[PDB]
């Protein structure tokens, strides 16, 4: 019974003085909260392009944010409802995603610093929450784990170094040797995870110091019980689930070491992997006459995404993007999987 | 340049890789004592795919024989072209696995694998640049199958950018040999579908049928199967050896056979095939090879193409021939028989086309084939594990080698899901 609901959302980030130093041009334009233009800049020399007008490049979301949004407007308008949804009892998942130098860490997770939506996601997750512990006991679990040459790292504990995907008793997925902490704040998952951040798999590449080599998974557990424990409870465990997806590689050209081509290759594959699933997922959502298996075995994120995924969750792409024309292509292929993560003609 | 690193484990694998040897020595002109007695500078130009070159003239398969039992290793030193096989290269155990894929995979293979690991490092050392592996084996057993899954994720792990290639002999629906063949299956099936890049599906119901039915063949030995098998191997990697028209190695094959990862289960076949009398009643031309290999009846695979689609099919040509009449032939096939190609992937057929033709032939053929009919194995096993599993029937057993029972779940999950994806993309 897929009812999949995914939202698409996209950072358009201000133009930064290099990009401006460097002469950059606006190839982004927002035309409603609906829609994006990147303006493809052809020298249009030939009657046809002059006709054609290719330039024009339209992509579809459901809310495109502009040059000026921050991350508590990302928060307020995008994730806020899957925190909720999580609170209710459901699961929910955020993907950022976009080339690597995007800024998809700082839009999203952060690390010690830019606190990212992550922050506010937990932050008024516990608002509500210790709100309703008052007759509901809370017990927000959390988790942080790295998806790297499909093995998984317990990031928040490296000892357990790098592990499988099993099958529940109902067939849901659990990573073994998983560390689960039990927090009460914001401050508590929030540290957490920055301190866990330490301990992901990443280099100084030619497109960004610090390029994630991995698909870093948040995994916080809004488990409840009525706090009258001694009677039976139907219990519930929602997932709010954030994954920085590893970013986009196509510097393969400069980027010759042995690893970072294998890296490149996984990254890239269970991206794409990630999109046929969501295709998939939407597909079926849509009622559409393809019915078949959602491949969610294609990658280590998808199988273990598949809790959320293929039920009543709700989910959201957040992709992240320049205005500049001199990563022109970047925005362009950025742009393009989201667009396609959405499949909605609007535009 | 392109060396092929060749492992053996279990009884069954060892012998099929003993056969598999034989007919490549022969092909390369190399004798039981490792001596190049060829006439052509063909047969030697990329001897190195396969041989190491040792001292004073000499060629050694760069193989590994693998064993949980030692008698086998004996046997196949005692064998004709045992002594070719460098002796350092026979890891073989004490116990044997009683065909328990646990005692293989977690037990007694884990303690032998130690030693297996450090000889194909070795080997891979040796080599100027391995494009990958060559498992044979089976899925039935303890040693092939749990050993043998065991070395694969040991082998992926430290060669993840190289192409891991597996020859696997299946259960069969009727034939069924062993009790506990759907356990052993399942569980290596599952670390298969995860760990090889290709795999191709062998199953002796279906030589038997070959044999019986085609060959004509009064009394066939396991031998006689074997060699059949050999011959589908030799085909594969057939471009790698010798110069062509049209060249294609496992990595182009790969890529033009396999458009979602997980669906790398292979039917092969091979053509021509013939008895001693029907030698003479017969035409020698592309035509009536074409029309063999696409034959039902002449896969090596107990699943009926007819029950599915063809999703890729490779054929790989060996002999002088015309590349426009095998060029012809392939398009009629697809044309007439449409219904049994998928429709969304226009020209379901890659071509390759190797000059040197095998010893005896002037024009042979071998087909891969990716076939959605492949589902009825995996469902079929399937079935059956459910039946023992609902009972808990010879789980003791395993979970006296430390196994848990989520493991079994999981397969069974995993192997459903795979099923479900061949079905939908039918
Ligand atoms: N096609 C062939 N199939 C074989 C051959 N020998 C055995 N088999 C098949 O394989 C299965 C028996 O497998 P094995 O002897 O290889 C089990 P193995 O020695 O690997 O592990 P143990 O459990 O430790 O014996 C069964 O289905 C046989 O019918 C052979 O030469 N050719
Ligand atoms: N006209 C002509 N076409 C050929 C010949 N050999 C191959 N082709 C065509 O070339 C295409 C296949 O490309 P190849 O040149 O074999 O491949 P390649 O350039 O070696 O590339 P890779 O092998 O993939 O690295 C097909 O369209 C063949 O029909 C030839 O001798 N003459
Ligand atoms: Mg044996
Ligand atoms: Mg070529």
């Amino acid at each position: 019974d897929i009812t999949y609901n995914m939202n698409v959302v996209i950072r358009c980030r201000p133009m930064s003085n290099s990009e401006k130093n460097e002469g950059a041009k606006n190839v982004i334009k927002i035309m409603d909260n609906k829609m994006i233009v990147l303006l493809d800049p052809s020298d249009n020399t030939d009657n046809v392009l002059r006709q054609n007008r290719t330039k024009e490049k339209r992509y579809c979301f459901d809310y495109v944010f502009d040059e000026n949004s921050t991350q508590e407007d990302v928060y307020n308008n995008s994730v806020k409802p899957l925190v909720d949804a999580v609170i209710k009892g459901y699961n929910s998942t955020v993907f950022a995603y976009g080339a690597t130098g995007a800024g998809k860490t700082h839009t999203i997770i952060g690390y010690k610093n830019e606190p990212g939506i992550m922050m506010m996601i937990l932050q008024d997750l516990f608002k509500k929450i210790k709100t309703l512990k008052a007759m509901n006991e809370y017990k927000i679990k959390c988790s942080f784990i790295e998806i790297y040459n499909e093995n998984i790292c317990d990031l928040l504990n490296p000892s357990s170094e790098y592990l499988d995907l099993r099958e529940d008793p109902v067939k849901g997925i659990t990573v073994s040797n998983i560390f689960e902490v039990c927090t009460t704040s914001v401050e508590e998952i929030m540290e957490l995870i920055h301190t866990g951040n330490r301990n992901r798999t990443q280099e100084p590449t030619d497109a960004n110091r610090t390029s994630s080599r991995s698909h870093g998974v948040l995994q916080v557990i809004v488990e409840e019980t009525e706090k009258g424990q001694g009677l039976y409870q139907q219990t519930k465990k929602g997932k709010l689930c954030v994954i920085d997806l590893a970013g986009s590689e196509r510097a393969s050209q400069t980027n010759n070491k042995g690893m970072r081509m294998l890296e490149g290759a996984n990254i890239n594959r269970s991206l794409l992997a990630l999109g046929n699933v969501i295709n998939a997922l939407v597909s079926r959502s849509k009622g559409t006459s393809k019915s078949n298996f959602i491949p969610f075995r294609d990658s280590k994120l998808t199988r273990l995404l598949k809790d959320s995924l293929g039920g009543n969750c709700k989910t959201l792409m957040i992709a992240n993007i320049s205005p500049s024309h001199l990563s022109y292509e970047d925005t362009h292929n950025t742009l393009k999987y989201a667009n396609r993560a959405k499949n909605i003609k609007n535009v | 340049m392109r060396e092929i690193v060749h492992i053996q484990a279990g009884q069954c694998g060892n012998q099929i890789g003993a056969k598999f040897w034989e007919v490549i020595s022969d092909e390369h002109g190399i004798d039981p004592t490792g001596s190049y007695h060829g006439d052509s500078d063909l047969q030697l130009e990329r001897i190195n795919v396969y041989y190491n070159e040792a001292a004073g003239n000499k060629y050694v398969p760069r193989a590994i024989l693998v064993d949980l039992e030692p008698g086998t290793m004996d046997s196949v030193r005692s064998g004709p072209f045992g002594q070719i096989f460098r002796p350092d290269n026979f890891v073989f155990g004490q116990s044997g696995a009683g065909n328990n894929w646990a005692k293989g995979h977690y037990t007694e293979g884990a303690e032998l694998v130690d030693s297996v690991l450090d000889v194909v490092r070795k080997e891979s050392e040796s080599c100027d640049c391995l494009q990958g592996f060559q498992l044979t084996h089976s899925l039935g057993g303890g040693t092939g199958s749990g050993m043998g899954t065991l070395l694969i994720s040991k082998i992926r792990e430290e060669y993840p950018d190289r192409i891991m290639n597996t020859f696997s002999v299946v259960p069969s629906p009727k034939v069924s040999d062993t009790v506990v063949e759907p356990y052993n299956a399942t569980l290596s099936v599952h670390q298969l579908v995860e760990n090889t890049d290709e795999t191709y599906c062998i199953d002796n119901e279906a030589l038997y049928d070959i044999c019986f039915r085609t060959l004509k063949l009064t009394t066939p030995t396991y031998g006689d199967l074997n060699h059949l098998v050999s011959a589908t191997m030799s085909g594969v990697t057939t471009c790698l050896r010798f110069p062509g028209q049209l060249n294609a190695d496992l990595r182009k094959l790969a890529v033009n056979m396999v458009p979602f990862p997980r669906l790398h289960f292979f039917m092969p076949g091979f053509a021509p095939l013939t008895s001693r009398g029907s030698q003479q009643y017969r035409a020698l031309t592309v035509p009536e090879l074409t029309q063999q290999m696409f034959d039902a009846k002449n896969m090596m695979a107990a699943c009926d193409p007819r029950h599915g689609r063809y999703l890729t099919v490779a054929a790989v040509f060996r002999g002088r021939m015309s590349m426009k009449e095998v060029d012809e032939q392939m398009l009629n096939v697809q044309n007439k028989n449409s219904s049994y190609f998928v429709e969304w992937i226009p020209n379901n057929v890659k071509t390759a086309v190797c000059d040197i033709p095998p010893r005896g032939l002037k024009m042979s053929a071998t087909f891969i084939g990716n076939s959605t009919a492949i589902q009825e194995l995996f469902k079929r096993i399937s079935e059956q594990f459910t039946a023992m599993f609902r009972r808990k029937a010879f789980l003791h057993w395993y979970t006296g080698e430390g196994m848990d029972e989520m493991e079994f779940t999981e397969a069974e999950s995993n192997m459903n899901d795979l099923v479900s994806e061949y079905q939908q993309y039918q």
